[PDB]
RNA sequence: UUGUUAGGACCUAAACUCAAUAACGAAAGUAAUUCUAGUCAUUUAUAAUACACGACAGCUAAGACCCAAACUGGGAUUAGAUACCCCACUAUGCUUAGCCAUAAACCUAAAUAAUUAAUUAACAAAACUAUUUGCCAGAGAACUACUAGCCAUAGCUUAAAACUCAAAGGAC
């Protein structure tokens, strides 16, 4: 892997396509809350997605960046993207 | 004592106001530096006391003059992340 | 060799020094109407150079032709003359209220 | 077994010298392609000082002989009324179009700095170009 | 069209008058603030005493003396005999940078009187007498 | 083929001369919030705010006017050995640029 | 006694702001105003047994005296308080003559002319070459003893040894 280097070659890869994703979106150019009564994954889960240990510093720069994510126009691909970081909660 | 009365350091009432007064004629006096004048006047400073003491307040007025200048200088590039996610 | 090198020479651009607002002029210790636009209103107490904005020289010029004065009896000592108080503000200072 | 010294020579000698003592036995592969085309400075450690006394740098004002007429007219118009455009490589600024009417009278063997200024501005002026000789 | 804070210019002819007097006619408040007794005198525009007052003759005594409560009560009285003798606006001239300093202006405008001015006359030597030693604690 | 000597005293920017309280085109390329990041062709971009005016004209790659007053925002300062520099040039966003 | 005085006298003493300035002078030192006198050229460094100076305190004689103040007295505090705090008041700080010649008299940096790279003991105040003089050679004994000179007499400059110790000292 091209990130080998960094020593968190699978957390630097994923912020790598999310923030290409802000780019594209934000050079390209309604109500964001198509999903309601979620949370984001902890750290925990996150951690396990990406097979590595991460810090609370890196889980909090994620949550940033995927929140700017929304923020901006989505289309279908971007809301599916989100989704995958999103657990259903239950009230 | 040989000058005119009622001119020098004297402030006028304003509609009653003579709280206000009072606390124009105290920036008065205090930016003319008579309040620390006055202070310093109450006991005997050594000449040497003095030097010591006006050499440091100035290096002091420098370095705080010139932390502001740093400060502003370097809040210029305080705004929101332009890189955020990099 | 090279025709578009660059010539030594001054530069062109130079800016000019910035002057005081005495600068070239003379002061004199009986022009108690502008010596009267460097002292206090209230109390009148020569300001600072970093309130008049004089240079060093002007600083001492002026200076001395307020004590000339005041010691020859050309200006009051414990005041600003009320004469003198409509006359421009040039100092960075502010009194009122 | 290295030389972690980079304060001392340069990563290609201390290459060299680890092999010749015995403890690298193969070369590196950035090795040969050193040895044939090496850069024009050796790259060695070096500690930054600063200068003393009456020491100073050896660095050029670049300063071509058509600042003396730009800065005249920056004096007397400043800048053109129309914007710079610095992305285009070939704009030619209001500014640019009198240095390059005052050089053409000079040619002609005008001698006196005030003629040429005052004919240049004239030349703009058959041309259109609008010069506000402003003072403010 | 303003309120000038400086005071009418003496000798001249100003348009503002307290009660039919001018500024050079009403009575003057001299308030010494020290750090231990606060004393008042009020008199007229011609230097005769009117009223009298101070943190001791009120009553107080030693450090009580010199607190801001002990000149307003000062002020209070200064202003009560002050009125009886006909006096309802005052100059204040405060000398001294005591602790009851406001507190004896404040005194004298809760009694009745109405402050048209405040003046300071601190001495303020232009190089005068040595003082005396500074304490060591 | 041009010398790098001549290229140089032909460049637009040895034109400009001084670049204090001079006018140049530049263009927005990047936009954080009500934040403008303008080139206008030096080696730094400006930094300046949306205009109340006609905000919603201000979108990227939206030529606008600019009054330049330094090309690097740069200062020693007490003590120090080299420059502080932030990375930033200094400009007073004027207003968009018309067409025509 | 106190407060006020746009009342009188006094010219004792000290010179706010300016001064956030960094000037003058060999140093000491010098900043209220005015006037008079006055700083200046030896190539440069290098001087004592000579000459002229030298803060403050102190001594001698005659004056001054607002305020400050050793000492002293009175009041507090404390186990005591010959102190710190309060009050009073002297020598003294001022002038005019003369003496005294000492300061952490310390930029703790001798002067002068170069250099800024072929250069981190530490800290301070970047490093370093050349020239001339002075000075230093473990610590204490010792700003001492003796000697000589001196308006100095409880003084200054000059300045050891015995003996004791295995360290003393500087920076971090
Ligand atoms: S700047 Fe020229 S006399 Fe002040
Ligand atoms: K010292
Ligand atoms: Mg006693
Ligand atoms: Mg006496
Ligand atoms: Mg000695
Ligand atoms: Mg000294
Ligand atoms: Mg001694
Ligand atoms: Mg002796
Ligand atoms: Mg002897």
């Amino acid at each position: 892997h091209f990130l080998f280097y960094t020593g968190k070659q699978s957390y630097y890869s994923l912020m790598h396509d999310v923030y290409g994703k802000v780019m594209q979106l934000e050079k390209h150019r309604a109500e964001s809350r198509d999903l309601i009564g979620s949370r984001w994954l902890i750290k925990e889960e996150l951690e396990e997605m990406l097979v590595e240990k991460l810090s609370d510093e890196d889980y909090a720069q994620f949550i940033r960046l995927l929140e700017k994510l929304l923020t901006l126009p989505c289309g279908p691909a971007e809301e599916e993207f989100v989704q995958r970081f999103r657990r259903s909660v239950t009230i | 004592a040989k000058h005119l009365k009622f001119i020098a350091r004297t402030v006028m009432v304003q509609e009653g106001n003579v709280e206000g007064a009072y606390r124009t004629l105290n920036r008065i006096l205090t930016t003319d530096g008579l309040t620390e004048v006055i202070s310093r006047r109450r006991y005997y400073e050594k000449p040497c006391r003095r030097r010591q003491r006006e050499s440091y307040e100035t290096c002091r007025r420098i370095y705080n003059m010139e932390m502001a200048r740093k400060i502003n200088f370097l809040m210029r590039k305080n705004r929101a992340d332009p890189w955020l996610g990099c | 060799s090279n025709e578009d090198l660059p010539v030594p020479m001054e530069n062109p651009y130079k800016e000019p020094l910035k002057k005081c607002v005495l600068c070239e002029k003379r002061v004199d210790y009986k022009n108690v109407q502008l010596l009267s636009q460097f002292i206090s209103p209230f109390t009148g107490c020569i300001y600072g150079r970093h309130i008049t904005g004089l240079c060093g020289k002007k600083q001492r010029e002026i200076t001395k032709a307020i004590k000339r004065a005041q010691k020859m009896g050309f200006m009051p000592v414990t005041y600003k003359d009320p004469a003198y108080l409509k006359d421009p503000r040039v100092c960075n200072i502010r009194y009122r209220e | 077994a290295g030389s972690r010294l980079e304060t001392v020579g340069s990563v290609f000698s201390r290459t060299r010298d680890l092999m010749r003592a015995g403890v690298l036995k193969e070369k590196p592969l950035w090795y040969d392609i050193y040895k044939a085309f090496p850069p024009l400075r050796e790259p060695v450690f070096r500690r930054p000082r600063l200068r003393y006394g009456k020491a100073k740098a050896d660095i050029q004002d670049i300063f071509y002989q058509e600042d003396q007429i730009r800065a005249k007219f920056f004096a007397t118009y400043g800048s053109g009324q129309k914007a710079f455009d610095l992305f285009n490589p070939n704009f030619k600024s209001t500014c640019q179009r009198f240095v390059e009417k005052y050089t053409e009278l000079q040619n002609l063997g005008e001698t006196d700095e005030e003629k040429l200024f005052v004919e240049t501005g004239k030349a703009l002026l058959a041309e259109g170009i609008i010069l506000r000789r402003v003072r403010e | 069209s303003r309120f000038s804070l400086y005071p009418p210019v003496p000798g001249q002819e100003s348009s503002l008058q307290w009660a039919g007097m001018k500024f050079e006619d009403v009575p003057i408040a001299h308030i010494k603030a020290t750090y231990n007794n606060t004393q008042i005198q009020v008199v007229s525009a011609t230097n005769a005493s009117l009223a009298r007052a101070s943190c001791g003759t009120e009553g107080f005594r030693n450090a009580k003396k010199g607190t801001g409560i002990a000149a307003q009560t000062a002020g209070i009285a200064a202003a009560a005999k002050a009125t009886g003798k006909g006096v309802t606006h005052i100059r204040v001239v405060v000398k001294g940078m005591g602790p009851g300093r406001w507190s004896a202006i404040k005194g004298l405008t809760m009694g009745g009187l109405e402050v048209i001015s405040i003046t300071d006359n601190t001495p303020v030597p232009h190089x005068g007498c040595r003082p005396r030693k500074a304490r060591r604690l | 083929v041009e010398s790098f000597a001549s290229m140089l005293r032909h460049s637009p920017l040895t034109q400009l001369g001084p670049a204090k309280d001079k006018l140049v085109i530049g263009r927005i390329f990047h936009i954080v919030e009500d934040d403008l990041y303008i080139d206008f062709g030096g080696k730094f971009h400006c930094v300046c705010k949306r205009p109340d005016v006609d905000g919603e004209k201000y979108q990227r790659g939206t030529r606008v006017r600019l009054r330049l007053l330094d090309l690097e925002l740069t200062s020693r300062f007490l003590g120090g050995t080299t420059d502080t520099t932030i990375l930033e040039a200094d400009a007073v966003l004027l207003g968009l640029q018309e067409i025509r």
